[PDB]
Formats: structure tokens, C-alpha cells, sequence
């Protein structure tokens, strides 16, 4: 969808009424996140180990 | 003396003053709109202007 | 993006690129941590 | 006119109350 | 008051449109009440005495 | 509209700028920007604020008796040290 | 648009230098697998040419140049070192495409493989080691006449006539995909659009493809008269140029937006349009009449999209068969024009071998043109 359809970004980019607050993309970045910083720990615990 | 009465310890005296009285009053406009919010309008964007 | 909802993330976004781009260039010094493995062409199993 | 003012910023936010024994 | 502008623009705007009459202590009576009901959301006590 | 070219031009250290600036902070901060340390014989004088200057009106110009000093010594304090005037804010801090 | 709109060629023994204010302004100087290459090769004369290919880094100062010995040469704006790239299985070289999105990555068309090149971008040595050349190879998919990244930079596609199946590799898994078609020939040349969203694929008939990024679907054009010898992209991706082997005439083909869900089809409109003809006309010039006209072998657009470069090839009744290049500027909204802007010349028995512009000039666009003197010009065109 990030490559080849700009409509669903900009679903992504849309802030949700009533509280005017980005869900849809601080959802989707925020697990993005969560899993590269889940891979660099897991090569940083391999490099010790 | 020497130390003091440098052009360019003279300038950096001024440049941290200013930095300190920046992040005085950016302590006070931060304090001054968490408190007021609902006039404030902050929404969910974050940086100073 | 009308709302620049992304330009807000983006200083955490390149912080944890680069830092798992130092954790893979840490990485990737290591012995045996650069060889590529000997592969078949053609076969019905895969080894992507 | 060119003296100054005899105030902080933090005025604003010192305004008259109990001071103490910050509950809830 | 319900949505959040600041009544004191258009409580002017209604005093220019008049010649001279009443339209005024309505007006101040409005500043009043907006006043009073941003002080029952106001959470920063300096603030909501003030 | 006048502070922000008072503040990027360097001009009219004869003005406090007082329908933005109400307090001391923002008096010292104007003030501070409109600094110059520089002999550049190009500036007219009457625009010309250096760091001397700005030490001296505090300090002798104002005074002790300007600042409130025994209501808001910390103010006074901050007026100085702001200024780098570290030894007069020690010898003033000791008093009290 | 027609030849018959162009102003004249610039007098015999001025070489034009650059465009400025619209205008041209000049000075006094600045098969087997080899012969099917030579049939397929962007150069025009690939056979007898030093130089058999250019490329462009796709966002600095660097370029990749194939000569006649097989070796690749890399020049760098910032570095008088030129490395020297000679692999044991280098051997007619094709066609040079640099990876996107990365500073440090070449890719190399040969008869027997191909050869993705790793350059340290800061220490490039004089002749880097044979284990800093990666080879890719299928049975059969030789000899590979082109080769073509996405823009993306996370795959590369390889072309060749034997084969009538694309290559799409990931360079990094070492993963081969083969799109394989139902009978027409192999391919020839290979063109992505700028968007990644879609790819022009040429063959030795006359019929061209046209393929999806998406669902790796395919759309077929049939109605040629001989094979689609060349074309290019828009920058939007919403246009395809491209010209046919017997036929003076530059087509025009659009692809509106996926405006709508739930299908995978490459979504062209039903038929091109003629936007320019190249046949055989007179212009007036102060040494005569000069004749113009023939078959567009090579088309390039800036990334602007306000020049396209045309290398003409004259029949052999026109200039002695001589190649030219024209200079058209192009308007892709709300209307697609192609107006002429005028005819690039170099010094006096030079023939134009190959064209290409620059994909990061900051002053409106810059042509690189190959001569057959073994000399590169670089012609700015400011805009």
C-alpha cells in the first residue's frame, strides 16, 4: 500500500474525529518500532553472546 | 582577567544567558497551555510553534 | 500529508534506523558474518 | 520609560493560594 | 461559548450595527457567563479564581 | 512587528518595547540580543548597546533601589549573573 | 509536430555547446551472440565504436563507461582515480545500469552473465578485486542485451533475445524469477516507468509488452507494422514514447491513475496517438539544402520532462546515412506537445553514437552525447 496505492496513505495519514488524533499512522509507526528496535536488541544480545 | 575580558568568553556569557531566559520562558508557555488546554487548543502535534 | 502527523515521528524513526544500521554493521564484522551460504539454482524448495 | 520592569515570568503562574498539601 | 471563540469580537460587531440601544448589557452578561462556564472546565486553580 | 526588527537589527536601545515586554526576563533577553562587543565604526552610537554598558545601567545606573532588592533579591541576582557580573552578585548574595 | 517545423542546422564546422533562452547556442569547439548484440545495442554502431555503453550515477556526479577492450571505467566529478573493472567472465558488454538508492553498486550486461560491480565509494582503487563482482547467471539467458533496476532500488531485471521469459532477480537473496510468456519472440530492450509501477519490454517481432509492478500482470501490442525499436517514459509515468523499425513516427501512449480498487491490469488507453513525424524533408540553409528524415534509434527525456533528445538515423539517400540529434521541448499537461527546439551537431566527421541526460542537474538539464571520435560532450540546456 506505501508503494503502489497514495489513497491507503492517505488513509494512514488521517486524523480520526472527533479528537482530531493521528491513530491510524502512531498505531502503524509505533509497531514498526516496536519490532526494529525488537531486532536490534535481538543482534546486540547475539553480539555479547 | 584576560579570561573575562575576552571577546569570545564575552559572547558565549550572552549566548548561555539568552539560552537560559529561551528555556525560561519556554518553561512558562509550556506551563501556561498545560494548564489552560481548553482554550490552548494543543491538539497532538508536537514543537514550538 | 496535509497534517504533518509524520514529520512529528521522524526524528525517532531516523534515531532507530541508524542504530539498528550500527547494530547490523557491528554485526556483520564478525566472522562468518559476511560469507555467503552455497546455493542450488532451480530447486522446488526454496532458500530465500 | 527606558527603566526597566521589576518582575519575573513566573508571576503569572504564583498567583495567591494555600501554598501546601497537594491532595488528589 | 460551546465551540471556543472568544465572544468579545462579535459582542463588539453587535454594538457597531447599532445606532444606540440596550445591545450591550446582554453582551457583558455573555462575557460573564463565557467566563463562568471556561472556569468550570479550567483545571489550573490560579487560573479558574482568576 | 517593531520588537522583532528592534531584536534582528540591533536598533532603538532607546526603546523597551513594553506593549510586548512586561518583565524583567524579557527587558534583560531584548537587551542581551542588541548586545554588540564590536568596534565597527559603521554603527551610530545611539543604536550601539555594548555588554559595558548594559553591566554599568544595571549596576549603577538602576541600583539596588530600582530592583526591590530586599522583596525580589533573587531577581536582582538574576540581573546580575545574567549580565556576567558573577563578582557583584556574589558580594550582593553574601549581604542578605 | 514534423521536421519541416525545426530551425536550420548550424553552419558546417560549428559545434553547438548549449542551450540558453530557448535558443542553440554554438562555437567553433569545445545471428551469434556479438552479432545479435550489435542488432539490439543502444549504440549505434556497437560493432565498430570504442565506447559501447554510458550510464549516469541516479543521484551524484559519477558515471560508468564500457569500451571496446570490455572493460567498465568509473569517473567521479571528486576523484582524478578511474577505477579499471576487468572480470574474467567480462566479455561484450551490452548495456551499464547503476543501482538506485545506493552509492556504491553497478550492474553490467555481458554474453556469458551478469556482473553487479561493489565500488567503495571514498577508496576507489585504480582495479578493484574479482571478488568485489558478483555474478548472476541462468541457463539460457544468454547473451543479456539489457538491464533495468526499479526505481525503488530492491530489484533489477535482465533482457535477452534468445529468451522468451524477463529475468526479475533480487540481488540480495540471489533469487532468479523468470516471467515467462506464451510464444512472440525473446527481449530486447527493458524500460521501467519512474512511479516503479510499471515496465516497457520490447522484442525482435512486432509486438511489445507492457508489464504490472504490482501483480507482475502483462498487456500486449500488436498492431506494428515492424519491431518497437525504442521508447521512453514521462517522469509521471502516465506517458510512453516509442518508435517502429520502418516507420518515420514518434507514438504516444497513455496509462491514466488507478483511480478505482480490486484488479490487477497494466490499464493503458485502447490505442497511442502520432505526436511527431520524421520523414524526409528539405531545410534551407546558408550551405544549401540539408535533407532531414529517417528512423529514431534512441529517445531520452530529462527528468524535467521539458526536453526529449532524439537520435535520428538518416536512410541511405539522406546525409550519406549519417545519425542526428534532434532537440524537442516537451509539455506533458494539461496537453502532451513535443515542439521543436533545434539539431545538436559536433565537430566536423563526428557521428552521435549514443544520448542520455543527467538525473541530478540543478540548472535546468544536461545531455551527455557520445561521438564517434571516442570523445563524450556534456551540452547543458539551461532552463
Amino acid at each position: 500500500l506505501s508503494q503502489y496505492s497514495p489513497s491507503r496513505r492517505q488513509e494512514v495519514f488521517s486524523l480520526s474525529q472527533p479528537g482530531g488524533h493521528p491513530h491510524n499512522w502512531t498505531a502503524i509507526s509505533r509497531e514498526c518500532l516496536n519490532l526494529l528496535n525488537g531486532m536490534t536488541q535481538k543482534l546486540i544480545l547475539y553480539q555479547e553472546a | 582577567l584576560k579570561n573575562r575580558s575576552s571577546v569570545e568568553v564575552r559572547m558565549e556569557f550572552v549566548r548561555q544567558a539568552l539560552a537560559y531566559l529561551e528555556q525560561s520562558y519556554k518553561n512558562y508557555t509550556l506551563v501556561t497551555v498545560f494548564g489552560n488546554l481548553h482554550q490552548a487548543q494543543l491538539g497532538g502535534v508536537p514543537g514550538t510553534y | 500529508d496535509r497534517f504533518g502527523v509524520v514529520q512529528t515521528t521522524l526524528p525517532a524513526i531516523l534515531n532507530t534506523l541508524l542504530t539498528l544500521q550500527e547494530a547490523v554493521d557491528k554485526y556483520f564484522k564478525l566472522p562468518h558474518a559476511s560469507s555467503k551460504p552455497p546455493r542450488i539454482s532451480g530447486s522446488l524448495v526454496d532458500t530465500s | 520609560s527606558g527603566a526597566p520592569p521589576v518582575r519575573s515570568i513566573y508571576d503569572d503562574i504564583s498567583s495567591p493560594g494555600l501554598g501546601s498539601t497537594p491532595l488528589t | 461559548i460551546r465551540d471556543n471563540a472568544a465572544v468579545d469580537g462579535i459582542s463588539l460587531h453587535l454594538q457597531d450595527i447599532c445606532p444606540l440601544l440596550y445591545s450591550t448589557d446582554d453582551a457583558i452578561c455573555s462575557k460573564a457567563n463565557e467566563l463562568l462556564q471556561r472556569s468550570r472546565q479550567v483545571q489550573n486553580k490560579t487560573e479558574k479564581e482568576r | 512587528k517593531r520588537a522583532v526588527y528592534c531584536i534582528i537589527g540591533r536598533c532603538d536601545v532607546t526603546d523597551n518595547q513594553s506593549e510586548v515586554a512586561d518583565k524583567t526576563e524579557d527587558y534583560l533577553w531584548l537587551k542581551l540580543n542588541q548586545v554588540c562587543f564590536d568596534d565597527d565604526g559603521t554603527s551610530s552610537p545611539q543604536d550601539r548597546l555594548t555588554l559595558s554598558q548594559f553591566q554599568k545601567q544595571l549596576l549603577e545606573d538602576y541600583g539596588e533601589s530600582h530592583f526591590t532588592v530586599n522583596q525580589q533579591p533573587f531577581l536582582y541576582f538574576q540581573v546580575l549573573f545574567l549580565t556576567a557580573q558573577f563578582e557583584a552578585a556574589v558580594a550582593f548574595l553574601f549581604r542578605m | 509536430c514534423s521536421l519541416g517545423l525545426f530551425p536550420p542546422p548550424p553552419p558546417r564546422g560549428q559545434v553547438t555547446l548549449y542551450e540558453h533562452n530557448n535558443e542553440l547556442v554554438t562555437g567553433s569547439s569545445y545471428l551469434r551472440s556479438e552479432d545479435l548484440i550489435a542488432e539490439f545495442a543502444q549504440v549505434t554502431n556497437w560493432s565498430s565504436c570504442c565506447l559501447r555503453v554510458f550510464a549516469w550515477h541516479p543521484h551524484t556526479n559519477k558515471f560508468a563507461v564500457a569500451l571496446l577492450d570490455d572493460s567498465v571505467r568509473v569517473y567521479n566529478a571528486s576523484s582524478t582515480i578511474v577505477p579499471s573493472l576487468k572480470h574474467r567472465l567480462q566479455r561484450n558488454v551490452a548495456s551499464l545500469a547503476w543501482k538506485p538508492l545506493s552509492a556504491s553498486v553497478l550492474a553490467v550486461a555481458c554474453q556469458s552473465c551478469i556482473l553487479i560491480w561493489t565500488l567503495d565509494p571514498t577508496s576507489l582503487s585504480t582495479r578493484p578485486s574479482s571478488g568485489c563482482a558478483q555474478v548472476l547467471s541462468h541457463p539460457g539467458h544468454t547473451p543479456v542485451t539489457s538491464l533495468a533496476w526499479a526505481p525503488s532500488g530492491g530489484r533489477l531485471l535482465s533482457a535477452s533475445p534468445v529468451d522468451a521469459a524477463i529475468r526479475v532477480w533480487d540481488v540480495s537473496t540471489e533469487t532468479c524469477v523468470p516471467l515467462p510468456w506464451f510464444r512472440g519472440g525473446g527481449v530486447t530492450n527493458l524500460l521501467w516507468s519512474p512511479d516503479g509501477s510499471k515496465i516497457l519490454a520490447t522484442t525482435p517481432s512486432a509486438v511489445f509488452r507492457v508489464w504490472e509492478a504490482q501483480m507482475w500482470t502483462c498487456e500486449r501490442w500488436p498492431t506494428l507494422s515492424g519491431r518497437c525499436q525504442t521508447g521512453c517514459w514521462s517522469p509521471d509515468g502516465s506517458r510512453l514514447l516509442f518508435t517502429v523499425l520502418g516507420e518515420p513516427l514518434i507514438y504516444s501512449l497513455s496509462f491514466p491513475e488507478r483511480c478505482g480498487e480490486g484488479k490487477g491490469c497494466v490499464g493503458g488507453a485502447k490505442s497511442a496517438t502520432i505526436v511527431a513525424d520524421l520523414s524526409e524533408t528539405t531545410i534551407q540553409t546558408p550551405d544549401g539544402e540539408e535533407r532531414l528524415g529517417g528512423e529514431a534509434h534512441s529517445m531520452v527525456w530529462d527528468p524535467s520532462g521539458e526536453r526529449l533528445a532524439v537520435l535520428m538515423k538518416g536512410k541511405p539517400r539522406v546525409q550519406d546515412g549519417k545519425p542526428v540529434i534532434l532537440l524537442f521541448r516537451t509539455r506533458n499537461s494539461p496537453v502532451f506537445e513535443l515542439l521543436p527546439c533545434g539539431i545538436i551537431q559536433g565537430e566536423p566527421g563526428a557521428q552521435p553514437q549514443l544520448i542520455t541526460f543527467h538525473p541530478s542537474f540543478n540548472k535546468g538539464a544536461l545531455l551527455s552525447v557520445g561521438w564517434s571520435t571516442g570523445r563524450i560532450a556534456h551540452i547543458p540546456l539551461y532552463f
